C-alpha cells in the first residue's frame, strides 16, 4: 500500500468502467434488459416504445460516466501539473520553497517511473543534536557594535565565537566575520568582547 | 462613467538616477482561504422515495445509481477531511509558547490563544467565527477535526514560528530569541541586521499598531470574510434547492407520492411513480455533479492553502505576492470557521529620496562596482549604500571589488576608493 | 459521540494516533478489544525560549524521502452508438 | 395535516389563528392539537447510516 | 440464447447440470451446444475504431 494514490486513481477506474458495463444489465422499464430478444418477440410498434426506454436509460448511464471522467481527468491534470512543476524544481534545480520538495533543507531528487505516475526521491538536509547556547545580537567593543557577516554570535559560558547558523562551526570573533555598525547604545541586549583584528598581530 | 484604471504616474527615470527608501513600513494584512465545506450525505433510496415499497421496486430498474452517487459523496466528505488534515496537520509536536512571553516588543496577545474563552481559540479567531453566520434522508457529518482541535494546530504552529522561526519547518524547533529571528528574516529581503537591531522599538510598535488596525477592521466591518461565506450560502442553496425539487411533480399529477398511490390503480401509479422517480433522479445528479465541481474547487483552495503553510509560515517566502504585498518577512495562521486565515507581516519600504547613481567607480585607472550595495551620490559626495535602505558609507576596498580597466564601463564616474 | 451511537467499542481516557476515524475528533483502533478515543494531536513540547538562548545543530542527517503523484490514467474510449445500441 | 414525527410540545406562541407551523424550506415544524389548543411540535422519525 | 461471435473449443469443465456461463460482469461467455454436449467458449469477433 506505499503507492496507494496510483492504486486509488486505477480502482476509481475500474470501479467506473464496470458500473457502466452493469447499468447494461437494468431494465430501466423495459420488459427485457436485452435488445436482441425485444426485437425478437415484439413487433415494431412496440419494440420501438422498449427500445426507447432502453435508450434513454443507457443514454443517462454514458452521460454520467462521461462526466465523472471528466471530472476525474481534471483531477489527474491538476495532479499532473503539480508532477511537472516538482520535475522543474526539485529535480532540474535547488528549490527553496518549504515543504514543496520534501520535509526539510531540500538538496536534491531524483525521478523514477511509476505505471501510471511518478515518484520523486527527494534528499534533504535535516538539522539534529542541536545543543544550546547563549547568545547576543551584538558585540560592544571600543564602543562600536560588532554585527556577524553571515553567522550568530554564541556561548558556552565563557567565550564567544560565530558559527553558521546550520551547523555549529564555533570561530573567533575577528573584523573579518563582523560589521560595524554605530555604537553599542541604542542595540538592545549587546554584549561586551574583544573583536580580534587580524592585521595587529602581523604588524 | 467610463471606469478610470488608476491614477497617471510617470516615473522619474533617469539614467543615473535612482530612488533609495530611507524609511520603512511594517504591514500586516489578512488573506482568507477556504479549506473544507460541509459533509453532506444524501441517501438515495430515501429522498427519491421516502418510506414506499413500490417506489424503491421500480427505482431498482434503474440499477446503481444510487449507490454511485452515494460513493461520490462519500468521496467528498473524505476528501474535505483530507483538505483539512494537509491545511493544518503540518506540525510534529503541539509547541506551546513560554509563560513569560518576552518576544523584544512584538506582542502577539490577540494572536495567541486565551484560556479564559470557550475553545481556546485567540481574539481575532473568535472575531472570524462570530463573522460567519436532518430532512428527507439529508445528513451533516461532523468534521473528523473540531474547531478546538484545529485551533490547537494553529495555536502550535504560531507558537513555533514565535519561538524557533523556521527552524521547526524543517526538523526539531531551534529556540532563538525573536529579535534575532526578525534580523534574519530582514537578511532574508536583503536588509541588514543593524536596520532591525536599530529600529528595533519602532518596528515592534508597527507590528502591534498593524496588528491592532487588523482587529479593528475585523470587529468594525462586516463582510470581509466573504469567500467562507459564500462557500457557506452556496452549500445551504443547494442543499435547499434540492430539497425544494421534492415539491414537484415532473409532469406526475402530484408531487406527493402517498397520494399517487392512494388514489390511483398500480398500474397507472406505476407510471407517475415513474415520472416522479427520473424527476428526482434527475435533480439528485445535478445536485452531485455540482458538489463534485464545488469539492474540486474547494481542493484547489486547500492546496493553495496548504502550500501557503509550508512557504509562508513555515518558511520565508522570496515568491512576490505569495505571501503578502511586499517583502515578505513572516506570517501567522488563524482558524476560520471553514478556511485559514493568513496574518502576513511584510516589509513597505517609504521615504524615497532620489539620488545620482553610478554602475562603477574609476580609481587608479580600476573600475570598482559594489560587493552587495549601490553607488549613490547626494550631489557632492559619493557613498555605497544597501539597496532596500538608506544606509550611506564611505567607498572603501572593503565593500567595492575592482574589475578591469574603467573605459568599458558606461556611465562609470570619478570617485575616491579608501584603503583602510 | 457526537457523529452517533458507538456499540462495541469501549471509550479510554488515554489519546492515540487516529487509526479509524470515527468524527468529531474521535477514533477506533483495535488494541483484543476495540477501543474508541479522542485523538492525539501529537506530543507537547514547550520549547526552551529564552531571550539570550539558542539551539545550534551539531549534526545533520541526510533524509530521502518519496512522494508519488499520478500523472495519467486508462485513455478509454467508449462507443456511444454500438454501447447503447450494439 | 398528515405526517410521521415526535409530538414534543413547545413554547411557540402562534396567534389566535395561526394552527400550523413551517420553515424556511416549508416543512411542518409545529401544529397546535384541536382539542386543549396546545402548541405542540414536530420532529422527524430518528434515521441514519449505519 | 442469441449473440455474434466465435465459437472456440472451450477448455472449461462444467457440472452435469450447468448449461452456460457469464463472466465477470454478467456477459455471456460459454455455452454447451444441447445435441453434442460439449462447451463452447464464445468470443466476440473483432471490433474497433478507425
Ligand atoms: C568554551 O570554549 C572555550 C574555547 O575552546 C574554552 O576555553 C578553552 O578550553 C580548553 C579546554 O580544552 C583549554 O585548553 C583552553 O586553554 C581554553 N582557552 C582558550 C582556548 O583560550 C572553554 O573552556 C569553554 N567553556 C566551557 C564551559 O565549555
Ligand atoms: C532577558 O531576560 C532576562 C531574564 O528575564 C533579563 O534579566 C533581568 O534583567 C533585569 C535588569 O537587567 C534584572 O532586574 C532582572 O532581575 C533580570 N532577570 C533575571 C531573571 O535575572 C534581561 O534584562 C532580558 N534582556 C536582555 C538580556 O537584554
Ligand atoms: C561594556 O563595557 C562598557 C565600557 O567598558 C561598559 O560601560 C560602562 O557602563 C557603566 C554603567 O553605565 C559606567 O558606569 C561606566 O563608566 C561605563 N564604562 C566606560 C568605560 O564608560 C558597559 O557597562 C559594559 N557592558 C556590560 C553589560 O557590562
Ligand atoms: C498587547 O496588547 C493587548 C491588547 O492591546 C494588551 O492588553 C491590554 O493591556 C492594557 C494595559 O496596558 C489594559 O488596559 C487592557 O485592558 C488590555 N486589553 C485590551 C484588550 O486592551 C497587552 O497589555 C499588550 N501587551 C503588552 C506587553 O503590553
Ligand atoms: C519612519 O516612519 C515612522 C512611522 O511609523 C516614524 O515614526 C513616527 O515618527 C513620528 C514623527 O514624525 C512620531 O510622531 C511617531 O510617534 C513615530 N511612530 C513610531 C511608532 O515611532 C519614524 O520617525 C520615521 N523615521 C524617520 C527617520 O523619519
Ligand atoms: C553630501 O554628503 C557629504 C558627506 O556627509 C556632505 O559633506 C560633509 O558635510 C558635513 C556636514 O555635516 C561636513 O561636516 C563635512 O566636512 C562634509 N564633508 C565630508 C564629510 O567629507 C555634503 O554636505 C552632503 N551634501 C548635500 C547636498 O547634502
Ligand atoms: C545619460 O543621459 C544624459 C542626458 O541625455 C547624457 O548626457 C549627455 O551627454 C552627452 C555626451 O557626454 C552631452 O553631449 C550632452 O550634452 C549630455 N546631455 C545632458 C542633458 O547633460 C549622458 O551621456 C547619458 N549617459 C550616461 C550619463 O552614462
Ligand atoms: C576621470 O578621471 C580621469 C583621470 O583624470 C580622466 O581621464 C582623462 O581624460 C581626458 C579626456 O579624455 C584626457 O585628456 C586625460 O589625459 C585623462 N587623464 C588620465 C590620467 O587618463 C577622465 O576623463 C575622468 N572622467 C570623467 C567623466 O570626468
Ligand atoms: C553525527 O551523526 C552520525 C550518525 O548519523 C554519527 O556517525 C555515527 O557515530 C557513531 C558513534 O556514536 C558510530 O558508532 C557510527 O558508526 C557512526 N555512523 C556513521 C554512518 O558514521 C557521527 O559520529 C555524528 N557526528 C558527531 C560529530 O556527533
Ligand atoms: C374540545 O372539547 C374538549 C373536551 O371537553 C375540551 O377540553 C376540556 O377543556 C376544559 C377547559 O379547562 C377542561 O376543564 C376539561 O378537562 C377538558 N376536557 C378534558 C376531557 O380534559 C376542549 O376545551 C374543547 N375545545 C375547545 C372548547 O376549543
Ligand atoms: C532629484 O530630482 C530633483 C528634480 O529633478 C532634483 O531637483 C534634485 O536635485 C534631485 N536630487 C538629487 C540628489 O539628484
Ligand atoms: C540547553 O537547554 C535545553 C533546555 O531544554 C536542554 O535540553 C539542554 O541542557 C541544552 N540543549 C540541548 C537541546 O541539548
Ligand atoms: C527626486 O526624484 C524626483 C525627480 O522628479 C522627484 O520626485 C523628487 O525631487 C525626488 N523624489 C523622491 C524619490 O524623493
Ligand atoms: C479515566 O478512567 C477511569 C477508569 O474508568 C474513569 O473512572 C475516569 O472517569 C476517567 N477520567 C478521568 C478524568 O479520570
Ligand atoms: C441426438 O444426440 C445424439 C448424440 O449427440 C446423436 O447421435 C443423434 O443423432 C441425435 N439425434 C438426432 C435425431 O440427430
Ligand atoms: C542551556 O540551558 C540549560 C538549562 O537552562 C543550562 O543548564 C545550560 O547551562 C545552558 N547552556 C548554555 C551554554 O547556555
Amino acid at each position: 500500500s506505499a503507492l496507494g494514490k496510483l492504486q486509488d486513481v486505477v480502482n476509481q477506474n475500474a470501479q467506473a468502467l464496470n458500473t457502466l458495463v452493469k447499468q447494461l444489465s437494468s431494465n430501466f422499464g423495459a420488459i427485457s434488459s436485452v435488445l436482441n430478444d425485444i426485437l425478437s418477440r415484439l413487433d415494431p410498434p412496440e419494440a420501438e416504445v422498449q427500445i426507447d426506454r432502453l435508450i434513454t436509460g443507457r443514454l443517462q448511464s454514458l452521460q454520467t460516466y462521461v462526466t465523472q471522467q471528466l471530472i476525474r481527468a481534471a483531477e489527474i491534470r491538476a495532479s499532473a501539473n503539480l508532477a511537472a512543476t516538482k520535475m522543474s524544481e526539485c529535480v532540474l534545480g535547488q528549490s527553496k520553497r518549504v515543504d514543496f520538495c520534501g520535509k526539510g533543507y531540500h538538496l536534491m531528487s531524483f525521478p523514477q517511473s511509476a505505471p501510471h505516475g511518478v515518484v520523486f526521491l527527494h534528499v534533504t538536509y535535516v538539522p539534529a543534536q542541536e545543543k544550546n547556547f547563549t547568545t547576543a545580537p551584538a558585540i560592544c567593543h571600543d564602543g562600536k557594535a560588532h554585527f556577524p557577516r553571515e553567522g550568530v554570535f554564541v556561548s558556552n559560558g565563557t567565550h564567544w565565537f560565530v558559527t553558521q547558523r546550520n551547523f555549529y562551526e564555533p570561530q573567533i570573533i575577528t573584523t573579518d566575520n563582523t560589521f560595524v555598525s554605530g555604537n553599542c547604545d541604542v542595540v538592545i541586549g549587546i554584549v561586551n568582547n574583544t573583536v580580534y583584528d587580524p592585521l595587529q598581530p602581523e604588524l | 462613467y467610463t471606469m478610470s484604471l488608476g491614477a497617471e504616474n510617470s516615473v522619474a527615470y533617469s539614467n543615473n538616477s535612482i530612488a533609495i527608501p530611507t524609511n520603512f513600513t511594517i504591514s500586516v494584512t489578512t488573506e482568507i482561504l477556504p479549506v473544507s465545506m460541509t459533509k453532506t450525505s444524501v441517501d438515495c433510496t430515501m429522498y427519491i422515495c421516502g418510506d414506499s415499497t413500490e417506489c424503491s421496486n421500480l427505482l431498482l430498474q434503474y440499477g446503481s445509481f444510487c449507490t454511485q452517487l452515494n460513493r461520490a459523496l462519500t468521496g467528498i466528505a473524505v476528501e474535505q477531511d483530507k483538505n483539512t488534515q494537509e491545511v493544518f496537520a503540518q506540525v510534529k509536536q503541539i509547541y506551546k509558547t513560554p509563560p513569560i512571553k518576552d518576544f523584544g516588543g512584538f506582542n502577539f496577545s490577540q494572536i495567541l490563544p486565551d484560556p479564559s474563552k470557550p475553545s481556546k481559540r485567540s481574539f481575532i479567531e473568535d472575531l472570524l467565527f462570530n463573522k460567519v453566520t436532518k430532512f428527507n434522508g439529508l445528513t451533516v457529518l461532523p468534521p473528523l477535526l473540531t474547531d478546538e482541535m484545529i485551533a490547537q494546530y494553529t495555536s502550535a504552529l504560531l507558537a513555533g514560528t514565535i519561538t524557533s522561526g523556521w527552524t521547526f519547518g524543517a526538523g526539531a524547533a531551534l529556540q532563538i530569541p525573536f529579535a534575532m529571528q526578525m534580523a534574519y528574516r530582514f537578511n532574508g529581503i536583503g536588509v541588514t541586521q543593524n536596520v532591525l537591531y536599530e529600529n528595533q522599538k519602532l518596528i515592534a510598535n508597527q507590528f502591534n499598531s498593524a496588528i491592532g488596525k487588523i482587529q479593528d477592521s475585523l470587529s468594525s466591518t462586516a463582510s470581509a470574510l466573504g469567500k467562507l461565506q459564500d462557500v457557506v450560502n452556496q452549500n445551504a442553496q443547494a442543499l435547499n434547492t434540492l430539497v425544494k425539487q421534492l415539491s414537484s411533480n415532473f409532469g406526475a399529477i402530484s408531487s406527493v407520492l402517498n397520494d399517487i398511490l392512494s388514489r390511483l390503480d398500480p398500474p397507472e401509479a406505476e407510471v407517475q411513480i415513474d415520472r416522479l422517480i427520473t424527476g428526482r433522479l434527475q435533480s439528485l445528479q445535478t445536485y452531485v455533479t455540482q458538489q463534485l465541481i464545488r469539492a474540486a474547487e474547494i481542493r484547489a483552495s486547500a492546496n493553495l492553502a496548504a502550500t501557503k503553510m509550508s512557504e509562508c509560515v513555515l518558511g520565508q517566502s522570496k515568491r512576490v505576492d505569495f505571501c503578502g504585498k511586499g517583502y515578505h518577512l513572516m506570517s501567522f495562521p488563524q482558524s476560520a470557521p471553514h478556511g485559514v486565515v493568513f496574518l502576513h507581516v511584510t516589509y513597505v519600504p517609504a521615504q524615497e529620496k532620489n539620488f545620482t547613481t553610478a554602475p562603477a567607480i574609476c580609481h587608479d585607472g580600476k573600475a570598482h562596482f559594489p560587493r552587495e550595495g549601490v553607488f549613490v551620490s547626494n550631489g557632492t559626495h559619493w557613498f555605497v549604500t544597501q539597496r532596500n535602505f538608506y544606509e550611506p558609507q564611505i567607498i572603501t576596498t572593503d565593500n567595492t571589488f575592482v574589475s578591469g580597466n574603467c573605459d568599458v564601463v558606461i556611465g562609470i564616474v570619478n570617485n575616491t576608493v579608501y584603503d583602510p | 459521540t457526537r457523529a452517533g451511537c458507538l456499540i462495541g467499542a469501549e471509550h479510554v481516557n488515554n489519546s492515540y494516533e487516529c487509526d479509524i476515524p470515527i468524527g468529531a475528533g474521535i477514533c477506533a483502533s483495535y488494541q483484543q478489544s476495540i477501543i474508541a478515543y479522542t485523538m492525539s494531536l501529537g506530543a507537547e513540547n514547550s520549547v526552551a525560549y529564552s531571550n539570550n538562548s539558542i539551539a545550534i545543530p551539531t549534526n545533520f542527517t541526510i533524509s530521502v524521502t518519496t512522494e508519488i503523484l499520478p500523472v495519467s490514467m486508462t485513455k478509454t474510449s467508449v462507443d456511444c452508438t454500438m454501447y447503447i445500441c450494439g | 395535516l398528515t405526517g410521521t414525527g415526535v409530538l414534543t410540545e413547545s413554547n411557540k406562541k402562534f396567534l389566535p389563528f395561526q394552527q400550523f407551523g413551517r420553515d424556511i424550506a416549508d416543512t411542518t415544524d409545529a401544529v397546535r392539537d384541536p382539542q386543549t389548543l396546545e402548541i405542540l411540535d414536530i420532529t422527524p422519525c430518528s434515521f441514519g447510516g449505519v
